[PDB]
């Protein structure tokens, strides 16, 4: 296999906090690479937090972040760890990590990026309702609503279903959020065979599955 | 002294 | 500072090439590297040191760099390609990257399907109801969407959702929901969503009346 950098879960912390999320190269090593943290607020692009050289135990830091963060790697040296103090509502992003070879600039393995949300707002199961036509080719629906925070999975089928799919980005209304999905089927198959609705919430320990 | 993360083509 | 400036849109034709530019001050003197990132997905690294590419990456995939202007090329352009681009270099011991490029690919117009769906049984226990309209796949990006309860018009009440550029068909889609409180529910009778989207004059109504549902 090649390397593969996998980061910790989905955070949630109230503003003045700290939080630490893990860069681990499953299959693979940190050692003599360039270690570099990288995050993204939503809808906004690429901002670059530091690097880190397990191996000779220098870092280089955003000025932006100099020095609020700190990264850090395992001995093994097989994880790295960015910890980010003084959390504010600003803060809040998806946070990449990633690998570069020493002395290139560039980082050719990425870590599939953990979201950290900064609020006081409490964690807040979702509510799953289906949508159907209660009243050719059929569209159906799960509406994933009122939430928090960020973010839920949603699957059809449990992923026997992606075509024909549309799940939305979620939107946020009275500091709670509200996700729709749509899938379309022939109608030669709803509902002769059924179609359930697979939403998750980690942050509450909600699972839910939804038949029609 | 930081030529640890990129080289000067 | 160091400043690398993206244009914020380049559309091409299916077949065609796309290029996008990153403008610097003497950047043909720096390294340039390019990284792909579609929605959800994590960067992925496209071009490394102005022209060279990493596995993995389609031959399609090409770069420059020589006096301002680097510059990603994306040869026969398909709708896989889909997704925002950023340019990277380093500078005075700091990494600096571009405003996303957001790359879309032209196509045929194509009018929204329209699909309307009354409150839930489970939800108006709860005690809310809530009317989704769900416009799919369409092109242009732009529509319009109108919520009218009892042929009056609404404006609060209701959120929307857009997709990005689909990565298969290249088309849009939109989810609008207009959530209320069940009593209001059940003050009115027909429930219409009507999308204005160019590809007619005429907006496409979807609806349903309580007293039939």
């Amino acid at each position: 296999m090649q390397v593969q950098l996998v980061q910790s879960g989905a955070e949630v912390k109230k503003p003045g906090s700290s939080v630490k999320v893990s860069c681990e190269a499953s299959g693979g090593t940190l050692s003599n690479y360039v270690i570099t943290w990288v995050r993204q607020a939503p809808g906004q692009g690429l901002e670059w937090m530091g690097g880190f050289i397990p191996t000779f135990r220098t870092a280089m830091y955003a000025q932006g972040f100099q020095g609020r963060v700190t990264i850090t790697a395992d001995e093994s040296t097989s994880i790295a760890y960015m910890e980010l103090t003084n959390l504010r509502s600003e803060d809040t992003a998806v946070y990449y990590c990633a690998r570069g070879p020493l002395s290139r600039g560039y980082y050719d393995y990425w870590g599939q990026g953990t979201l950290v949300t900064v609020s006081s707002a409490k964690t807040t199961a979702p509510s799953v309702y289906p949508l159907a036509p209660v009243c050719s080719s059929v569209t159906l629906g799960c509406l994933v609503k009122g939430y928090f925070p960020e973010p839920v999975t949603l699957t059809w089928n449990s992923g026997s279903l992606s075509s024909g799919v549309h799940t939305f980005p979620a939107v946020l209304q009275s500091d709670l959020y509200t996700l729709s999905s749509s899938v379309t089927v022939t109608s030669s198959t709803w509902p002769s065979q059924s179609i359930t609705c697979n939403v998750a919430h980690p942050a509450s320990s909600t699972k839910v599955d939804k038949k029609i | 002294l930081a030529g640890l993360f990129y080289q000067h083509k | 500072s160091y400043v690398l400036t993206q244009p914020p849109s380049v559309s091409v034709a299916p077949g065609k090439t796309a290029r996008i530019t990153c403008g610097g001050n003497n950047i043909g003197s720096k390294s340039v590297h390019w990284y792909q990132q579609k929605p959800g997905q994590a960067p992925v690294l496209v071009v490394y040191d102005d022209s060279d590419r990493p596995s993995g990456i389609p031959e399609r995939f090409s770069g420059s760099n020589s006096g301002n202007t680097a510059t990603l090329t994306i040869s026969r352009v398909e709708a896989g390609d889909e997704a925002d681009y950023y340019c990277q270099v380093w500078d005075s011991s700091s990494v600096v990257f571009g405003g996303w490029t957001k790359l879309t690919v032209l196509r045929a117009d194509a009018a929204p399907t329209v699909s309307i769906f009354p409150p839930s049984s489970e939800q108006l226990t709860s005690g809310g109801a809530s009317v989704v309209c769900f416009l799919n796949n369409f092109y242009p990006k732009d529509i319009n969407v109108k919520w009218k309860i009892d042929g009056s018009e609404r404006q609060n009440g209701v959120l929307n959702s857009w997709t990005d550029q689909d990565s298969k068909d290249s088309t849009y889609s939109m989810s609008s929901t207009l959530t209320l409180t069940k009593d209001e529910y059940e003050r009115h009778n027909s429930y219409t969503c009507e999308a204005t989207h160019k590809t007619s004059t005429s907006p496409i109504v979807k609806s349903f009346n309580r007293n039939e549902c």
